[PDB]
């Protein structure tokens, strides 16, 4: 194998709401799912995480879920499943709190978590080189590279560039205090 | 909408 429950538990989660969004459309799963839209929908506890598994398009869930894999994967497998848990938790919670204050509610995708563990995977291996987390040169070629599509905005459709800044800024944090120790 |  490779993926471990977490890894493989959002996965099938992304799937099943995309798969749910070409049924019914994506604006009535949004509906469900999005970050609060309205003042009554504050306390459905879900919305400030949920917004992170709607896609709106099949390249985007594709390279999300494949960076997820890799890197969310590798988190897991050296790390451990909670810590994978907790750094997915604070980058869906804060990007989508930063998203929705620059633009509003109306936003989805996994990348400001993709973003996090690219920064997390990373500055952990710059710092912290032998707890046995690294982006190899080339990876962060790539990552650089996808960076540098969503804040240009080279791809399809408008970029939440709130989500993808607080995404990245959790994951450099989180891998600089998970640094201090040792 | 924005896409994350
Ligand atoms: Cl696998
Ligand atoms: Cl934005
Ligand atoms: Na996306
Ligand atoms: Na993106």
């Amino acid at each position: 194998e490779r993926a471990g429950p977490v890894t493989w538990v959002m996965m099938i989660a992304c799937v099943v709401v995309f798969i749910a969004m070409q049924i019914l459309g994506d604006q009535e799963v949004m509906l469900w799912l999005a970050w609060p839209f309205d003042p009554t929908l504050k306390f459905e506890f879900w919305r400030y995480f949920t917004h992170a598994l709607m896609h709106f398009s099949l390249m985007h869930i594709l390279f999300n879920l494949l960076w997820w894999w890799y890197l969310g994967g590798a988190v897991e497998k050296r790390l451990g499943s909670g810590k994978l848990i907790v750094i997915t938790l604070i980058s869906a919670l804060l990007s989508g709190y930063v998203q929705q204050k620059f633009s509003g509610p109306w936003f989805g995708g996994l990348s400001g978590v993709v973003y996090a563990l690219m920064g997390y995977v990373w500055l952990r291996g710059e710092r912290d080189p032998q707890s046995g987390i690294y982006l190899q040169r080339g990876l962060i070629i790539f990552a650089l590279i996808w960076i540098v599509a969503g804040w240009f905005d080279l791809f399809g459709m408008s970029m939440a560039n709130g989500a993808h800044i607080a995404g990245l800024a959790v994951g450099l944090a989180m891998a600089f205090v998970d640094s201090l120790n040792a | 909408q924005y896409s994350a």
